[PDB]
């Protein structure tokens, strides 16, 4: 019989790759906060205590 | 100068919900509610109920 031969063989192309995934990490940056804590306290001064 | 700002959230009574808000589309200008085991009333703009 005429039996088959080896397959054609995959034609493989060498190369370099970079694989990118979806970015879920937040964009981070250094900020600076200027503010003023205003604390006003009302005290009742008793005879012995406050 | 601000010497204190008491900010609270009072519930809206049922009869003020069905009769006033859901029906007429308006809300009372005085908040009557129980807080810290006492019945308190807040009149908006230190004025009459509206």
């Amino acid at each position: 019989r005429r039996c088959p031969t080896r397959p054609e063989g995959q034609n493989y192309t060498e190369g370099i790759a970079v694989v990118f995934k979806e970015n879920i990490a937040p964009y981070k940056f250094k900020a600076t906060m200027y503010y003023k804590d205003v604390t006003v306290s009302q005290v009742w001064f008793g005879h012995r205590y406050s | 100068q601000f010497m204190g700002i008491f900010e609270d959230r009072a519930p809206v009574p049922f009869e003020e919900v069905i009769d006033k808000i859901n029906a007429k589309g308006v809300c009372r200008s005085t908040a009557k509610y129980v807080r810290n085991n006492m019945e308190t009333t807040a009149f908006h703009r230190d004025d009459h109920e509206t």
